[PDB]
């Protein structure tokens, strides 16, 4: 009935060996399949019956399993395997898919370029005020807290991260805090604090 | 416990399927047996052209080696399979060990029937090994028949 | 070659019926195979909707049984999906798919997929965006694309003369039902840029 | 699930797929006869050349063809359409051979008339196109017969 | 169980008549049913399996049919060698429940051959005298036998099985007395009652 | 050339263990088929006891599962049956049987039986019969009287005189002992012999 995929995320350099595990809450014999999915594309069947390659999927892939424990292995990772991967139980309907595993191609720790931007004058006239906080090219995990006159904002901002860059394997993150025109001008300073593994201390950028 | 048994029925049938394919290959040697010294007529019957059987038995041989090659690609039935694989090797052996009467220009009918025609009144040159091979494939078919019937019986037995 | 093609409207209003058709070429759905629908909310994983066999047998996902139906046009070599009373949770890319025994005897595995079609469930009408300057204080400058629907929007810098260091973020859905976009770029402070915002089922631009 | 009734779906599906695999094996045996065209049995086990004596070999292939037809006659809801398509294919294989008696039914049938009857990759038809087509029907009858068995197993859920 | 209910418990028929025995399973058992004929003091012979398939050897006059739930066995025409008890079996699962059986009697009236046997003296020397009243080749009975010298309580009867070629019975009745009561009484009789006799008695002295 | 033969004590005391053995000529319990024990109380119907397959798997009637054991002697081509703590309700003719798939694929049907052995359960003690003459169409008889457990054979001229014979069922007396009669019809011209044969397997006897 239930299918759990062991790593939700995984960073790994080209060349590394990967292991992905799938755990069935009941015996599903060898009735399991593995898929690779590249962004914007349909799942491509790599392995069925939990050890059988589909025609044309390379030797580097292999799966082993029976009786509720299944594993997919990629030896000698390539660039062409950035994908989410899913197991699939095919003993009964519904044919539950694993929760997925994204396969990042890792790079050494990187520090963000942090900027802040004020709400435009074409925004203030339209009643809304969006304040943008920018993070550039860091290593994705990060904590961004909005402080308006050193008051902890919670529930007015939204974030957005860009996909893994295909040439330097990095991310970028927005955080837009949205208030009312009556509430924007009520305050003087609007800060944005970034906590980060590649930062010896939180970095803040503020405006007036 | 339908989880385990689903596999068990597939596996058992997979073997029974493989066994029937070999039992049917062998039956084609029985149809070849009806062809010793025969051609095709317009009406679709068989007319006599005596004592040119070289390539008939050649193909009979060719099939008898496919049978061995099929047996090789085969739990619990190990004894009855290896016993059958040894039978088909001695059918090919006895055929190839009789070239001087099966491997010449104008292979006669008489020695042709002695090699692929069951119940031939005159078994000398390979038929006995074929008859023994027919019985050996029966015991194996029944064993794999019962093997699959046992996995279906697991469904209903309380 | 076996091919599958999904067709149908990409936008449905809440409580309305979703409709989709899968056009199969290279294989007859009347002759064999199990044919199925599979769904993947954007960013989440895959969920199986239902399946049919030409014998007439049909199976549905229990979590959807009351509101799913699957119909088959044997003469058009097509099958359909009908989803009643859809909420915003049903917004997903939808796939039709074929199931084959492959080299074995049981079970069937999904070996052929269609390209998939995005169906979003919303009540909001087509609105062009308001794009607003992100005044610059390496120095960063940006544009703020706000309050547009539907989602597909392209954003460039200087009509394409600026692609280095440009991060166009994914579209963010606000509580108003409208999407939001942020595009930025980093430049040396010595130079102290016009962004172009084209929203296909609308039009606009700003400096 | 109706466990006693799900069996005897599996059993009966099994029986058909078996009888369907039977006629494939008889088909595949004809390919073994196509390797024997103009050949003889040698000592080392290989096939040595003996050309242009092929009458009996094609009579052997012909009887296998009418056993194929008889087998398909003793043979099912989704297969009734595919059974009769296969059976019909096997009768045009048996009819193209007899219609060609002067070439395939004489003393000294030459190596090259035989390769146009039972050899699949020849440069064609004395019988081969009906053979290749017969082999097509069976492979889709087998797919059907396999899916019938998988659907029964599937009913256990 | 998934019990089995064989509908006719007993059955009379004539040679050439058509006969039908019925079997009701409380659940569907597909066609996994068999029919056995059992002649007295012999193991059951198998007639039909898979509920219509006729086992080899068995005459074509027998035949079966049945759905998942209800089954019937038919014998077309009839013969005196089909006197037997007949049984269902259900072979889909264990314990392979048998039906409860169906006794089948064949039916032309015949008259008895009545004899009587005086106690041998090799038995009188052991203290007991058993007189035997014999009824050869009589049917259909159901005789009431009364022993007279009347008394009741000192006898025991036994009927053979039906004959397989002429469809007739046979009866013995054994009054068991003491040595003292044997010589004591002059008269000893065994009354009978039947259909193939115009009038009734067989005594000795 | 399949044959089955039962053998064992035809008398068992209450609360004891009942033992029988089946000997199989013409087949091999090691090679396949299912093999079973069946039981029929006199005047009653048929009850199945248990079955085994050479693979090891063994199944039993759940109404008997507490008191039953079945064993296999592959070396002797034989299998046994062990019923413990028996009562008079277990007095039955016991059959060993073979199961076979016949023309099909499932399930197994019972196609070969033994001749059946009768086992009477009782605390009473074996007793050999007496045989008194029945002095002289004409009908001579023999009186087989006061014998314990019921299986007894009676013939005339061993097996050569088989027409006209009628052997009557053993009657249970109030004295706990059985009686039997046997008769045959001969012409009145042979008078001036007929030696009936009374065989009581448990206690040796003749006439």
């Amino acid at each position: 009935i239930q299918l759990t995929q062991s790593p939700s995320f995984l960073s790994a350099s080209v060349g590394d060996r990967v292991t992905i595990t799938c755990r069935a809450s009941q015996g599903i014999s060898s009735y399991l399949a593995w898929y690779q999915q590249k962004p914007g594309k349909a799942p491509k069947l790599l392995i069925y019956a939990a050890s059988t390659l589909q025609s044309g999927v390379p030797s580097r892939f292999s799966g082993s399993g029976s009786g509720t424990e299944f594993t997919l292995t990629i030896s000698s990772l390539q660039p062409e395997d950035f994908a989410t991967y899913y197991c699939q139980r095919l003993n009964s309907y519904p044919y539950t898919f694993g929760q997925g595993t994204k396969l990042e191609i890792k790079r050494t720790v990187a520090a963000p370029s942090v900027f802040i931007f004020p709400p435009s004058d074409e925004q203030l006239k339209s009643g809304t005020a969006s304040v943008v906080c920018l993070l550039n090219n860091f290593y994705r995990e990060a904590k961004v807290q909005w402080k308006v006159d050193n008051a902890l904002q919670s529930g007015n901002s939204q974030e957005s991260v860009t996909e893994q860059d295909s040439k330097d394997s990095t991310y970028s993150l927005s955080s837009t805090l949205t208030l009312s025109k009556a509430d924007y001008e009520k305050h003087k300073v609007y800060a944005c604090e970034v906590t980060h593994q590649g930062l010896s201390s939180p970095v803040t950028k503020s405006f007036n | 416990n339908l989880t385990e048994i689903s596999k068990k029925i597939t596996d058992s049938n997979a073997v029974l399927l493989a066994v029937k394919e070999v039992e049917a290959l062998l039956s084609s040697i029985d149809e070849l047996a009806k062809a010793i010294g025969k051609k095709i007529k317009n009406d679709g019957s068989l007319g006599d052209e005596a004592n040119h059987n070289e390539s008939l038995l050649a193909g009979a041989y060719t099939i008898s080696t496919l049978i061995t090659q099929k047996l090789s690609k085969l739990e619990g039935l190990k004894e009855k399979i290896a016993a059958a694989k040894k039978c088909s090797e001695e059918f090919s052996t006895k055929l190839k060990d009789n070239h001087a009467q099966l491997g010449i220009q104008g292979v006669t009918d008489e020695n042709a029937k002695k090699a692929i025609l069951k119940a031939n009144a005159a078994k000398d040159k390979g038929v006995e090994e074929l008859e023994k091979l027919s019985g050996s494939l029966e015991s194996l078919s029944k064993a794999a028949k019962e093997m699959l019937a046992n996995s279906v019986k697991e469904l209903t037995s309380p | 070659q076996v091919q599958l093609q999904e067709s149908g409207p990409g936008l449905v209003k809440p409580s309305g019926t979703l409709s989709l058709t899968c056009t199969v070429s290279g294989a007859s759905i009347s002759v064999g195979n199990w044919w199925s629908w599979v769904r993947q909310p954007p960013g989440k994983g895959l969920e199986w909707i239902g399946e049919f066999y030409h014998s007439g047998k049909t199976n549905y996902n229990p979590s959807l049984k009351s509101r799913v139906t699957i119909s088959v046009d044997k003469s058009k070599n097509q099958f359909s999906l009908k989803l009643s009373s859809v909420t915003a949770a049903d917004t997903a890319v939808y796939y039709c798919a074929r199931s084959d025994l492959l080299t074995g005897y049981f079970p069937y595995y999904f070996d052929y997929w269609g390209q998939g079609t995005l169906v979003t469930v919303s009540s909001a009408s087509t609105k062009g965006p308001s794009v607003f300057p992100l005044a610059p204080s390496t120095a960063a400058l940006g544009c703020l694309v706000k309050d547009y629907f539907p989602e597909p929007v392209t954003v460039s810098w200087n009509s394409g003369a600026l692609t280095s260091g440009v991060h166009t973020f994914p579209a963010v859905l606000q509580s108003s039902g409208l999407y939001s976009l942020s595009s930025v770029v980093t430049v040396p402070s010595s130079s102290l840029y016009i962004c172009n915002v084209n929203h296909k089922p609308s039009n606009t631009k700003v400096d």
